[PDB]
């Protein structure tokens, strides 16, 4: 761990066994010498903790059957892939922009894994320590590996993958070898255990063009910023988890579709509920909905009369 | 009692003072620097981080107190036993240090022509709040700021620069505008932010910044 | 059209016949060094790629491998 | 070397100095810097760009 | 071919970057912990200042010899060396505007005792236009 | 002659049994109690295993716990709690001038609506889900320059009671690699040890975004720290008890990402003063220089729009210079007249 | 690790010892530690003990679920693992060199796995079986 690798001699007591071409083991002090295989310390397994349900996201269903379809039945239903043909798809990659569905559709995934949902977001993987990386982001690999079956999620990758890096002076000399081997390293599980690597990013306009080639990734989700027959279920979930006295109108305000996330959906429905605390109010009727939303109901663009 | 009054001393003078002042002649020669990160209590002790990029812990030892260690400041450390002697006042690059011209006054203000009011503009809005302030204090305003001086291609601007930090009787830094930028995402903005604690420690000062095209995009 | 035949007939007559298949599609990490290297398989297949929708782009190293190519240790092909 | 990239060392008798070609990975110079002998070749460049 | 007597009193030193003079100062290796350190035996303490470098050596981590500051990219400029053959007889053409190229060029020759005499200081630029 | 040496001196005899100590290096248990031995990280260092202080309190040393351990033999040593950085040069300081709403001039929409969403959280949480939803995180203080930002938060700075971290976003980055994720990670993570707190990033358009292509070492070292700043404005849990607030001048050079209501939800537009607000700036920082009775502050005021905040006690700043380099007892009307037609000069 | 030492501080200027004791010609001879025993020259340890200290120091289970569920067990892993040893006798037959490269060191391990199998319930599914008689 300290820098490079070097030559060795390992001991006969040890068994020639558990010696897998990751496996983190033992030298000893002022000599290297070889002594003993490891369990797998390196990241958390997430026991429990991220709480949204899959029936208050709102509005995604072909996205949530998709991605249903793709990590977690693979997962449960292993072996009817190996009864139809058609193998699991191995990454998942996820481009929403501006982010819609991210970041509660992999929250709400982590309910029902019964796998060990390993959480790392994508910016740890440079250290102040030179060489350390590959290290670490190959640690979570394999701690997935025995905790399986498992799904690796790393967000907003174009942290550490992009497609323009610089040969000289290094301060991504080594992020073109955190992708290089974790690039590498996504390539040496085809035997297909179980372990899937679902990845989002807001933008994937300069992701890379080798992060999927059939065997990174093999999937692609776009995330829509949803419309007429959608975002009416957006408003019907936010809604109907909040205190309405029915003067209220729900497609009046789906009609004017224009241009909202759901994040916005939940900015303009929270902040009428906020415009209702003015007056103490424990609803909302008329205007801190029409109001909240005008407000900040996009707050406008530029339309440009004459073209249109 | 009267043989407890210096002869005792001595022993421990020679003893306690030859290992202890001998380290203390290690304050000089193996000496080591640090800067210590945070100052916590145990039923004091710190934890310094040495400039070979790395930390240690340590109960604090004598020589520097829980009062004369700020966490953040630049205080040494041995090189071997890893304890902190004594402490350093805080510091930074000499391309900061660069900047302490003392050969300010050999153009006065009779080289300097025909601009007079903007003489009497900038040598007041400069130079009279380092001589008189009190006075006015008294008329109860707030002191000017920062210059700005323009001019079409070549005035006399920097002439009324050394002109002014001529006859201040300050100290001064002649601070250019591209020693600013450089290629490090650090040492642009980790000097500017020295230069004005220079000025602040070596306050009262004035600081002139040439060419600010260089950061003026 | 894109798709139908692309990565995958200049792969395939180039593994019938054993050939090599170097790809200098993309220049992320690291012209001229790939020479040396199709030299010292003796023989190779370099490859190349199609973007304008699924200025310069790749014609550039096209032709700059196509001066090097044409005087030129013979059996590459791009 | 790995961690620091260059040397210039020595070759022990039982290695014959002839065979060993660049970009052939193997080392020893354990402590004096001398060779030993020969390992796994260590997937040349192209085997990088291609996999 | 004989300097084997020689290399063990020749000490391998290492330039770090001198600062502040509390006696002691601050040197920093750009690789090391930038620690402090005083003068050896000889070098005077006006002739070791703030910004410039001086050479430590590895073993009891102390200053033996004040070293010249580092231009690394600009040695090859400097000031080329030699120098062609052309000289004011070949470039022909002109006649005058050699000579007032000339008189701003040529002041530390001569020219000097003109100049301190009838109170001038020369150009120091001089702009060349030319198709 | 021994009383003085008892005291003075042998209270100075702590320098020999404190320079018999060692010092510890420091490290993080990677947890994995092995039991009798375990495996800690060293800062800048190796992963390796190290046996135990026999009678500590393993139940407690937690997977990610700051652990100092001994340097020649290395055997762990006192645990530690989690560490803070120079955030001490961060949160314990910042700038919070006993300036209070009263130097806050012509925005008490603005700084009422600012407050309410701040700190109105912080005094009564349950009427939120009362009404059925969470409070809202944070506000983004767009405006044209002067206005009243920086010191906006120097007024909330100095009426509330959390640590508020006031901190200049330039000041974040450092010239080495993974540094600056270093930095925010601790800083809210430290955000997590203290609550509720609130973040003060002004300025931010150092962090600030519309990620780019092509500059690849000055601009994707912070592109990946906003990545970590955005990943825990965002989190996975909500932070449930911080809110951070940021001010700046150009909006229209931030990432989308981090505007996306979540990150930042109520994007308040600090304006310009209108006639209303220019004279409350007028008397405000025309209060504690002496005057006249009955000056004129109305033609002042209707004379020339487009001011700033900063702009009219540069009007009371040059009227008061007028009068100190003129020697007259505190302006005239014609002081503040002919401060304003200079300040009108100065317009780009 | 045990070993005294002398006051060889000073005096460097007999014991035939049959030809200075053997093993600290062999201690872990380190430079540092060497230039210590300079001043240090160990020499022996001696060992006393008695008779009674040395003296001193010197059942079922039956179908609760146990014999069952480890002989339910270990049939089963000798079933696929005698398979993956047919695997590995019909692989290794041909095509088969250097040792295997290096006994597998990589998906451990076949065909010991069963010797370990069979040995370990001929320890148990007679001798505490073979007492119940
Ligand atoms: N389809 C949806 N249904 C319900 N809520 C949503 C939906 N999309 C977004 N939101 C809400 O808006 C916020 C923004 O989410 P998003 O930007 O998609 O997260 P990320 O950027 O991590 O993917 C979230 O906190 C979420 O609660
Ligand atoms: N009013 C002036 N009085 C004296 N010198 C002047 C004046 N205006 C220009 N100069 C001359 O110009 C030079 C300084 O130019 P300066 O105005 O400093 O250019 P810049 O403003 O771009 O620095 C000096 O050599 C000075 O003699
Ligand atoms: N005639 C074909 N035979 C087999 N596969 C084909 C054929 N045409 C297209 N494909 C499919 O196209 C994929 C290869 O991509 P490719 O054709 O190289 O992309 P492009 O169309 O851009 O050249 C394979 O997955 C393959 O199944
Ligand atoms: N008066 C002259 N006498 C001799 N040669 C001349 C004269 N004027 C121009 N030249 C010729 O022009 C060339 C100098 O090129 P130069 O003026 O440096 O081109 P550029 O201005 O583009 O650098 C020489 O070969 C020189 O002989
Ligand atoms: N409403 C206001 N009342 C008083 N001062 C103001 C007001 N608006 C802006 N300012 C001025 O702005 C300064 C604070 O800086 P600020 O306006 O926030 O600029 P920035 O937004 O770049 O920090 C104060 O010193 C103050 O004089």
């Amino acid at each position: 761990t300290t820098g490079s690798n070097y030559y060795v001699r390992i001991l006969s007591t040890i068994d020639r066994e558990l010696l897998k071409p990751n496996a983190s083991v033992a030298l000893h002090k002022h000599s290297n010498a070889l002594v003993d295989v490891l369990p797998p310390e390196a990241m958390l397994t997430s026991d429990q903790k991220p709480d949204v349900m899959y029936a208050d996201i709102g509005g995604m269903d072909i996205q949530k059957q998709e991605v249903r379809e793709a990590v977690e039945l693979p997962l449960t239903h292993f072996e009817l892939y190996k009864q139809i043909g058609i193998d699991p798809p191995r990454g998942v990659l996820m481009y929403g922009p501006p982010g819609c569905g991210k970041t509660m559709l992999a929250k709400a995934v982590a309910h029902h894994t019964t796998a060990a949902f390993i959480r790392v977001v994508g910016s740890e993987f440079v250290q102040k320590y030179l060489g350390e990386g590959p290290r670490m982001v190959r640690d979570v690999f394999r701690l997935a590996k025995e905790n399986a079956p498992a799904i690796i999620f790393i967000d907003e990758i174009d942290a550490i993958a992009t497609k323009r890096f610089d040969a000289q002076t290094g301060a991504d000399r080594e992020v073109q070898r955190i992708l290089l081997e974790l690039l590498n390293q996504m390539d040496g599980f085809d035997q297909n255990v179980n372990v899937k690597v679902i990845m989002a990013t807001n933008r994937a306009d300069t992701l890379d063009p080798a992060l999927l080639r059939p065997g990174r990734l093999d999937r692609k989700i776009e995330f829509p910023l949803p419309d007429r027959r959608q975002k009416r279920l957006i408003f019907s979930t936010i809604t109907s988890k909040m205190n309405l006295s029915e003067e209220v109108d729900l497609e009046d305000y789906v009609a004017r579709p224009d241009k909202i996330s759901g994040a916005d959906i939940n900015s303009i429905c929270q902040e009428s509920g906020m415009l209702a605390v003015r007056e103490n109010r424990y609803i909302v009727l008329a205007k801190d909905f029409e109001k909240a939303y005008k407000t900040v109901i996009k707050k406008d663009e530029q339309e440009h009369e004459f073209y249109k | 009692e009267v043989l407890r009054v210096t002869h005792e001393l001595q022993a421990m003078k020679d003893k306690i003072k030859e290992n202890s002042e001998k380290i203390k002649v290690n304050k000089t020669l193996p000496y080591l620097v640090s800067n210590v990160i945070e100052l916590l209590d145990v039923d004091k002790c710190a934890v310094i981080k040495t400039s070979t990029r790395q930390t240690y812990f340590l109960p604090v030892i004598g020589l520097v107190d829980a009062e004369k260690l700020k966490p953040g400041d630049l205080v040494g450390v041995n090189k071997d036993s890893y304890l902190i002697l004594e402490t350093l006042p805080t510091e930074y690059d000499s391309r900061v240090k660069a900047m302490e011209v003392d050969e300010r006054p050999t153009e006065q203000y009779s080289d300097i022509g025909g601009l007079d009011k903007q003489i009497q503009e900038l040598v007041e809005a400069i130079v009279l709040p380092m001589n008189h302030k009190e006075k006015f204090e008294n008329l109860g305003i707030q002191p000017p700021k920062g210059v700005l001086m323009y001019g079409p291609p070549g005035t006399g601007k920097t002439l009324l620069a050394r002109a002014c930090a001529a006859q201040t009787k300050a100290t001064f830094l002649k601070l250019a505008g591209p020693q600013l930028v450089q290629m490090f995402i650090g040492d642009g903005a980790k000097l500017v932010r020295d230069a004005f604690a220079l000025a602040k420690e070596k306050a009262p000062s004035i600081i002139f910044i040439d060419e600010l095209d260089a950061i003026g995009t | 059209p894109p798709g139908t035949g692309k990565t995958l007939l200049a792969r395939a007559v180039a593994h019938h016949t054993d050939c090599t298949f170097i790809r200098v599609s993309g220049s992320e990490l690291v012209v001229r060094e790939l020479f040396v290297m199709a030299r010292e398989h003796a023989p190779s297949i370099i490859f190349m790629d199609e973007i304008d929708s699924i200025s310069g782009g790749d014609s550039e190293v096209q032709r700059t491998m196509l001066e090097l190519l044409n005087q030129l240790t013979k059996n590459i092909k791009v | 070397v790995h961690p620091e990239g260059k040397f210039v060392v020595d070759v022990d008798k039982n290695i014959d100095i002839n065979d060993v070609t660049p970009n052939c990975r193997v080392a020893l110079r354990n402590d004096s810097y001398t060779l030993h002998k020969i390992l796994p070749n260590k997937v040349d460049p192209l085997v990088s760009l291609m996999m | 071919a004989a300097d084997k007597q020689t290399l063990q009193s020749e000490q391998p030193l290492q330039v770090a970057r001198c600062t502040k003079i509390i006696p002691k100062y601050i040197i920093n290796v750009k690789q090391f912990a930038k620690f402090v350190v005083d003068l050896s035996d000889q070098v005077a303490p006006t002739d070791i200042e703030e910004g410039m470098r001086v050479g430590v050596d590895r073993n009891k981590y102390q200053i033996h010899i004040p070293l010249p500051p580092k231009i690394d990219p600009t040695v090859t400029m400097m000031q080329v060396e030699e120098k062609p053959d052309v000289t004011y007889s070949d470039v022909g053409g002109c006649k005058e505007q050699i000579e007032k190229l000339r008189e701003v060029v040529e002041t530390p020759l001569l020219h000097p005792e003109r100049f301190v005499n009838l109170g001038i200081e020369p150009p120091k630029g001089v702009l060349l236009f030319g198709p | 002659q021994l009383k003085e040496l008892t005291k003075q001196y042998e209270k100075s005899e702590n320098d020999l049994k404190a320079l018999q100590s060692v010092g510890q290096i420091v490290g993080e248990v990677l947890k994995q109690l092995t039991e009798e031995k375990f495996i800690v990280k060293a800062t800048n260092g190796p992963r390796y295993v190290v046996g135990c202080r026999r009678q500590l309190d393993k139940s407690k040393l937690k997977p990610g716990t700051r652990v100092a351990l001994d340097m020649t033999t290395l055997t762990i040593m006192r645990y530690l709690p989690r560490e803070v950085d120079p955030l001490v040069y961060n949160m314990s300081h910042e700038d919070p001038g006993n300036v209070s709403y009263s130097e806050i001039g012509g925005l008490s929409e603005q700084i009422r609506e600012l407050r309410e969403v701040i700190e109105l959280p912080l005094t009564n949480p349950e009427l939120f889900q009362r009404v059925g939803i969470i409070p809202p995180k944070g506000c983004l203080l767009y405006g044209p320059p002067g206005t009243g930002k920086t010191l906006l938060a120097r007024a909330v700075a100095s009426q509330l009671d959390c640590n508020f971290l006031k901190v200049v976003s330039s000041s974040i980055v450092d010239k080495y690699i993974g540094e600056s994720a270093r930095l925010i990670r601790e800083m809210f993570n430290y955000a997590r040890d203290h609550q509720p707190c609130i973040i003060f990033m002004d300025e931010i358009d150092a962090i600030g975004g519309r990620r780019f292509s092509e500059g690849t070492s000055a601009d994707r070292e912070i592109q990946r720290t906003l990545m970590e700043l955005l990943n825990q404005m965002d989190g996975f849990d909500t932070l449930h008890r911080v809110k951070m607030i940021m001010a700046t001048n150009r909006p229209d050079t931030l990432d989308p990402a981090l505007l996306r209501p979540g990150r930042l939800d109520r994007k308040i537009h600090i304006d310009l003063p209108n006639e209303q607000a220019r004279l409350d700036i007028l008397k405000i920082h025309a209060g504690p220089i002496t005057k006249h009775g009955e000056i004129d502050y109305e033609a002042i005021v209707k004379l020339s729009d487009g001011f700033n905040g900063a702009d009219l006690r540069n009007v009371c700043t040059e009227a008061g210079m007028f009068a100190i380099r003129a020697d007259h007892d505190f302006v005239v009307q014609e002081d503040f007249m002919k401060a304003v037609r200079k300040v009108a000069d100065s317009k780009k | 690790v045990i070993d005294a030492f002398r006051l060889i501080n000073a005096n460097m200027m007999p014991r035939q010892t049959t030809s200075n004791l053997g093993h600290l010609n062999k201690p872990s001879i380190q430079a540092l530690i060497h230039g210590l025993n300079r001043h240090y020259y160990s020499i022996t340890i001696n060992y006393r003990k008695n008779e009674l200290e040395q003296k001193m120091l010197l059942l079922t289970l039956q179908d609760y679920s146990e014999h069952c569920k480890h002989n339910e067990s270990v049939v089963k892993e000798m079933l696929e693992l005698a398979k993956n040893y047919n695997k590995a006798v019909e692989e290794e037959d041909k095509m088969t060199p250097e040792q295997l490269a290096i006994k597998n060191v990589g998906k451990q391990d076949p065909k010991r796995h069963l010797e370990e199998h069979v040995d370990v319930l001929m320890t148990s599914n007679i001798v505490q079986c073979l007492a119940a008689m």
